[PDB]
């Protein structure tokens, strides 16, 4: 959008921040839920807790409306292509948090029915560990996300950042080399 | 001739270089030179694929972040001719998704590199 | 029959499934039976069940079709044999001292040492009107995975020979539509099956990885 | 012919479950074929079960039908058990704890089902109040566990630990509230208007499809069956209670919601009866070659095995030390046999096949999820009726897929 | 007639009742006492680590999320009392299911599960927790692991609790 | 070859005449506890685990030192008690002196000991005294550690570097509860 057309000055970063500020508030998420996964996010969204404090209530039924993607539990290999289908029906900008172990890894389910981790067939943003993760653990890395989303570049930011981000990653080692220790 | 410019993503910098070392700078004598361009992420490796200019793209399905067969979905779902895909799929039972993806040829891990150089050539042929 | 039916022969103490770690303790050969055939006097109402069956079946036909009887903690278990199976399931559904109405599903499980019979459905079957519950077992060869299908008995038993078969390959010969119902149906292989392999994968860590449980040692 | 669309009710749908796909041919917006299509939630827990040890293969089972943890564990453990031939050997302080937190886990599984199913059928606050019932339901599911969901509390043998010293004081408190507080969640629903048209005469099954389908729970006791594996075939000591199988005779979602709305109080009513009834003892068989070793206690470095556990173990005991280290690494050797075990899940009859080879993993586990059954009722109680009423249809058939796939 | 008016009778009356939701994550809720947070490997009073490296955790645990390797209590570096000490101890929390399963494993009580349940991270890789996320902090009057055993103690006395600072 | 019928338990089986009762129930599935028993080894009856009760014969006997006669009955722990009894104390007197350190031991999970202590020991100690002790691990070689304590001295090792491998360099040594298997000096 035009907003990624603008100017790199000072108008640039108050439209980044201010972008940001109203994005991680009203972050819709979508009204999908795999396994009991789903059930927490129920729960968080349930009276105990407040889901909506974050203006996070509106659980998009439609990808359209939906800006977060809490997969929120277990990911199958038939269901992968669905799940990739309502990731691309979002429209952008778009944001996954595997919530639980299952949908960040596959969890204990290490076995052909499992994909192993979202992340096989969508950018993942916030991994969140837990089996299920309490309703805490959900808000606190919904606010994990926030974070990240505040501080999201545009335009020419955004295209340095990739950039940036891109010669960081080339370089780390793989977790298979650090064997810190291991005899 | 051109020389063939591949895209190898992955997080694993050693799967990149088995990809490299599997292919040389040429298949074979009668294909053209390669020259290969590394991406660690998928936002670099979908905004090298929109840029263009690529003869094949390698993939990693293990690629930590974001897997290559939902960047390889998303490459022939967002860029319109789109080089060929090859996928690396982590297990077996992976063969259904990469099946999926759409990707012209999938490769198991661990890497062959004569599997890998084979499906490459089939791929630009 | 008549004999034991073994499932598999364990060889070695500690159920070590090869040579073993500590030598000289390999040369132990266990087979490993299920319960075997009950003797006559059933307990309960199994007798009353396996009478009447057995009045209502021709003493010819029931022996063609009950290959065994067996009572293993307190429960009755039926190797009908393979063929016959839908003939009794009428009998069982329809008989009013068995008024066998409720069958539960079909499960599959997979002996792949036990030669000829390596693929046994389990029918679950309960009768509220007597409050009674049953199984029955039938039998197929790997190479022959073929079982009359009782969808016309028991309508239940769809999706239950799907997923069986899904999961087992079991052909359920006559089942209206035979088509995988979990897993997808480019699918190749079928995954309860023993000798599919587990399909997991390593789990990453620093330095190291951890094969899947199938890959790794384990006693049994 | 021609005038009738075809459409995917699909996975991501908010009355789908995320994983359930009801594709329905409409003739306008009444249901002429019902199609359902499973399998979007398969993770093979039957056969990855195979490569873990018995008092493992509980963190398995809890997680199909994750609405109904306590079922899916009690059924487990009770298949275990009667393989080993050892639930006569059950402490009855263990049985007496499985009745109460499997009732509990009934009344937070109803919830659960009457909070979606209004949710979908448009009772916003049904959800929500439900949710805060379930909210004191689970703060006792994690005091007595550590665990919100997935619990692996119910083990071969007995219990994973004794109940905390409060846990009594909270089920005390729950048996107090949750009538009341259930209350507020029935006069939104049970007399409106708008609920009992949302809900009567939809989704109609008489006795006999429910007997074609093998269907069972408040599905079947909708049509005036009142069969409960509780009092038929009774097991963990449900003879010793005193409970009304709820039934009703409308045949439709209403009837099958009032059946929910009954059994929490039935419920509540059963676990008033185990708090009466419990009494201090042994949670493990007294079997030390089956036994549970750990022993697990509080302290200031969080939970972990009680430091006179591991003076035993470490210090003095040679014979305890080798029964915690195999029974926590192979665990217990389960005779080889065959054994279906079922137990009243919140859903119907819920059913374990399981046999064991003789060694230390089960060899085959297949669970008969009464989800799995009660789904081919979708095409009966949804054909013919509008969308709107297919959406009741199976909100009342109040499918768990976890359950459904496994 | 009112009855099936109920409904509003509800939402109103608890308009004017105080919200019960817990004011996470200002004021986080109270979690029960015996809930399943992160492990945590825990030291002796004089600091010397409890974990022996048995991998007993590792060995029950039904998602393979621990991963343990042993090594001597070398006379020159001694981490923990007797032969084995655990030097590298990962527990990889995308697998981890919080079944507890570790904890009723361990023999020596090295390791435990608190509390403690915020966590989580934008990497796969930050969420394979090390020996060194997971020791417990080194409390008043204890030692850098490092160190030879309290004096005239042994293992035994240990296990037994006979130790102090 | 001659061939002698016999009865283990209820069961009857016929084996080659110079059988070993302990390959004769191995043969038929009947897992009776040994510790010195090796069938390539030749048998020296030490530990005292493998004791079964033959018809006709006062004491206990040692399995693998008996050989298979014909019309033997035999009966094992499985249907004797007063050969489980044997068997249980004999395991007992086994776990006494042992250290523990299941945890911190290579052969953990993969000890017959352990495991033959689970199906065929008490579930819990009655022993309150002092327990035997020896300075471990001891370097007998560059390659192999020896940890004496955890010794049931079944003299399989030893067995085997005598008669198996020509090399006696490892021997039985000391006395009573005090002996040991060693290497005698810096050899
Ligand atoms: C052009 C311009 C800029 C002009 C200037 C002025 C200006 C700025 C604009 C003017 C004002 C405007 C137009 C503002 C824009 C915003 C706007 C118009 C409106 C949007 C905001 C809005 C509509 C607010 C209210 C919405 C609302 C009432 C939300 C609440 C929704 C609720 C109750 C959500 C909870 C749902 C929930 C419980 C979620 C869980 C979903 C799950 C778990 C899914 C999966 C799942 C399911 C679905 C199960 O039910 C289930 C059951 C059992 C087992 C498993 C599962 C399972 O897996
Ligand atoms: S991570 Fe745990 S709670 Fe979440 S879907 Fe997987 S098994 Fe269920
Ligand atoms: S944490 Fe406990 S069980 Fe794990 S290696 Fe250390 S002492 Fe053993
Ligand atoms: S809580 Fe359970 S899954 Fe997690 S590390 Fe401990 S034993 Fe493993
Ligand atoms: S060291 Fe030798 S005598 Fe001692 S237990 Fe081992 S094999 Fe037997
Ligand atoms: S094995 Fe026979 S006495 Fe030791």
């Amino acid at each position: 959008g035009l907003e990624e057309r603008l100017p790199g000055g000072i108008l640039l970063s108050t439209v980044e921040t201010v972008a940001g500020y109203v994005r991680k508030g009203s972050l819709w998420p979508a009204t999908f839920g795999l396994a009991c996964c789903a059930i927490e996010m129920m729960s968080t969204a349930g009276p105990r807790f407040d889901i909506a404090r974050f203006g996070m209530e509106r659980f998009s039924a439609t990808p359209r409306q939906a800006d977060l993607m809490i997969v929120a539990g277990r990911v199958s290999q038939k269901m992968a292509p669905v799940l990739r289908q309502i990731y691309d029906q979002m429209v952008e900008p778009k944001w996954v948090l595997a919530m639980g172990v299952c949908a960040s890894s596959g969890g204990m389910f290490n076995n052909y029915a499992v994909v192993q981790g979202v992340d096989h067939v969508v950018p993942v943003d916030i991994y969140l560990p837990g089996c299920p993760p309490r309703p805490e653990m959900l808000l606190h890395a919904i606010l994990k996300l926030h974070d990240k989303i505040q501080q999201m570049p545009l335009g020419v930011n955004r295209e340095e950042a990739i950039r940036e981000a891109e010669q960081a990653a080339l370089a780390v080692p793989p977790t298979i080399e650090l064997k810190g220790l291991l005899r | 001739s051109a020389p063939l410019r591949i895209l190898v993503y992955s997080d694993n910098p050693r799967t990149r270089e088995q990809v490299r070392l599997a292919l040389g700078k040429r298949i074979h004598p009668e294909l053209p030179e390669i020259e290969y361009v590394d991406v660690a992420t998928a936002p670099m490796a979908i905004s090298q694929m929109d840029a263009g200019g690529f003869d094949l793209a390698i993939l990693d399905g293990e690629a930590t972040p974001a897997g290559g067969m939902g960047v390889a979905k998303q490459v022939k779902d967002e860029i319109d001719d789109c080089p060929p895909i090859l996928v690396l799929t982590g297990r077996a039972d992976d063969a259904w998704l990469a099946k999926w993806s759409r990707a012209e040829a999938a490769v198991p891990h661990p890497i062959d590199p004569i599997r890998l150089s084979d499906a490459v050539v089939s791929l630009l042929r | 029959g008549d004999e034991p039916e073994i499932i598999a022969v364990r060889r070695g103490m500690f159920g070590n499934r090869d040579t073993g770690d500590t030598s000289g303790y390999g040369r132990l050969v266990r087979p490993v039976a299920l319960p075997g055939s009950t003797p006559r006097p059933y307990g309960g109402y199994f007798d009353a069940v396996m009478d009447r069956l057995a009045e209502v079946l021709g003493e010819e036909r029931y022996a063609m079709s009950i290959e065994r009887v067996v009572v293993y903690r307190d429960q009755l278990t039926i190797e009908v044999s393979r063929v016959q199976l839908p003939a009794v399931a009428s009998v069982l559904r329809d008989d009013p001292d068995l008024r066998f109405e409720l069958c539960l599903g079909v499960s599959g499980v997979h002996y792949p040492e036990d030669t000829g019979r390596e693929l046994h459905a389990v029918y679950p079957l309960m009768s509220i009107t007597h409050n009674r519950r049953i199984q029955l077992e039938v039998a197929a060869p790997d190479a022959d995975p073929h079982i009359p299908s009782l969808y016309a008995v028991y309508p239940t038993t769809d999706w239950h020979e799907r997923e069986t078969y899904d999961f087992f390959g079991i052909i359920f010969d006559g089942h209206p539509s035979l088509t995988r119902i979990e897993m997808p149906d480019d699918w190749e292989g079928h995954p309860q099956r023993k000798d599919y392999p587990l399909g997991g994968i390593p789990v990453e860590y620093h330095g190291a990885q951890i094969p899947p449980p199938d890959q790794r040692r384990s006693y049994s | 012919a021609g005038e009738r669309i075809v459409v995917n009710m699909g996975p991501q749908h908010p009355s789908t479950h995320g994983v359930l796909r009801l594709i329905l041919e409409i003739e306008g917006e009444i249901i002429t074929e019902a199609r359902c299509g499973i399998g979007y939630l398969h993770t093979g827990i039957e056969k990855n079960l195979e490569y873990r040890n018995w008092t493992q293969g509980v963190t398995f089972v809890t997680r199909m039908d994750y609405l109904s943890p306590f079922f899916n564990e009690t059924a487990y453990c009770l298949g275990v058990e009667k393989l080993l031939g050892i639930t006569d050997d059950i402490p009855e302080r263990a049985s007496v704890i499985r009745v109460m937190l499997m009732e509990l886990n009934r009344i937070s599984s109803h919830l659960v089902a009457l909070a979606t199913g209004g949710m979908e059928l448009g009772a916003m606050s049904a959800m929500f109040y439900g949710f805060r019932e379930r909210e004191e339901i689970l703060r006792v599911f994690e005091s007595i566990t550590g665990l919100r969901m997935n619990h692996a509390y119910i083990r071969p043998g007995g219990l994973a630990a004794d109940l905390p010293d409060d846990a009594i004081t909270q089920v005390r408190r729950l048996v107090e509230i949750l009538p009341k507080r259930l209350k507020d969640l029935e006069d939104l629903l049970n007399e409106n208007y708008i609920w009992k048209a949302r809900t009567v005469g939809v989704g109609y099954l008489d006795l006999t499809g429910c007997m074609a389908l093998g269907i069972t729970g408040p599905i079947l006791r909708s049509t005036g069956l009142p069969h409960d594996l509780r009092k038929a075939q009774p097991y963990c000591g449900y003879e010793n209670y005193e409970f009304d199988v709820i039934t009703d005779d409308r045949c439709d979602s209403y009837g099958r919601y009032i059946i929910r709305v009954k059994e929490m109080h039935e419920s509540v009513k059963i676990v008033e009866q185990c708090l009466a009834r419990l009494k201090p003892g042994p949670v493990m068989i007294s079997d030390k070659k089956l036994a549970w070793p750990a022993d697990l206690k509080l302290g200031p470095d969080g939970l972990g095995n009680s430091p006179e556990h591991i003076a035993k173990i470490m210090g003095r005991s040679m014979e305890g030390l080798i029964h915690h280290f195999k029974l926590v690494t192979e665990g217990i050797r389960v005779p080889p046999g065959q054994v279906y075990v079922a137990v009243e899940s919140p859903r119907g009859e819920l059913g374990v096949h399981m046999v064991s080879d003789g060694g230390t993993r089960p060899y085959r586990v297949h669970y008969r999820d009464p989800s799995f059954t009660n789904l081919q009722a979708v095409a009966a109680t949804c054909e013919g009726g509008m969308v709107a009423d297919a959406i009741a249809a199976v909100a009342s058939i109040d499918p768990v897929m976890g359950g459904v796939d496994r | 007639f009112l009855d099936a008016l109920a409904g509003f009778a509800v939402t109103l009356g608890s308009m004017f009742k105080k919200p019960i939701t817990e004011g996470y994550p200002e004021k986080p809720g109270p979690v029960a006492p015996r809930y399943h947070g992160r492990h945590q490997l825990n030291r002796y009073p004089d600091g010397l680590e409890k974990c022996i490296g048995c991998e007993l955790c590792a060995w029950a645990c039904p998602a393979d999320a621990i991963y343990v390797e042993g090594a001597d209590n070398t006379a020159d570096e001694r981490y923990s009392p007797g032969e084995r000490y655990g030097r590298v101890y990962q527990i990889n929390y995308l697998r981890c299911i919080g079944c507890g399963l570790c904890i009723e494993a361990c023999p020596t009580r090295a390791l435990t599960m608190t509390t403690e349940y915020e966590m989580a991270d934008d990497n796969r890789a930050d969420l394979i927790w090390g020996k060194d996320k997971l020791l417990a902090p080194l409390q008043e009057g204890m030692q850098a692991p490092p160190h030879d055993m309290a004096p005239g103690k042994t293992d035994d006395d240990y296990y037994l609790g006979n130790v102090t600072p | 070859v001659e061939m002698v019928s016999l009865t283990i338990d209820d069961h009857e089986i016929s084996v080659p005449k110079g059988t070993l009762l302990i390959r004769a129930a191995e043969l038929m599935g009947i897992q009776i506890p040994r510790f010195c028993d090796h069938p390539l080894l030749d048998p020296v009856g030490a530990c005292r685990q493998c004791l079964v009760e033959v018809e006709g014969q006062r004491k206990p006997m040692a399995s693998c030192t008996t050989t298979v006669m014909p019309d033997m009955v035999v009966r094992t722990q499985f249907t004797s008690e007063a050969a489980d009894k044997a068997q249980r104390g004999v395991m007992e007197l086994l776990l006494i002196n042992h250290p523990l350190d299941c945890p911190i031991c290579d052969k953990g999970g993969e000890c017959p000991l352990q495991n033959q202590a689970m199906s065929n020991g008490r579930p819990e100690t009655r022993f309150e005294d002092v327990k035997r002790t020896f300075p471990k691990p001891i370097s007998i070689s560059s390659q192999v550690l020896l940890d004496r304590e955890r010794c049931v001295l079944c003299a399989r090792c030893t067995r085997f570097s005598s008669q198996i491998a020509g090399d006696p360099f490892i021997d039985l040594m000391e006395r009573g509860a005090l002996q040991q298997v060693g290497i005698g000096q810096d050899k």
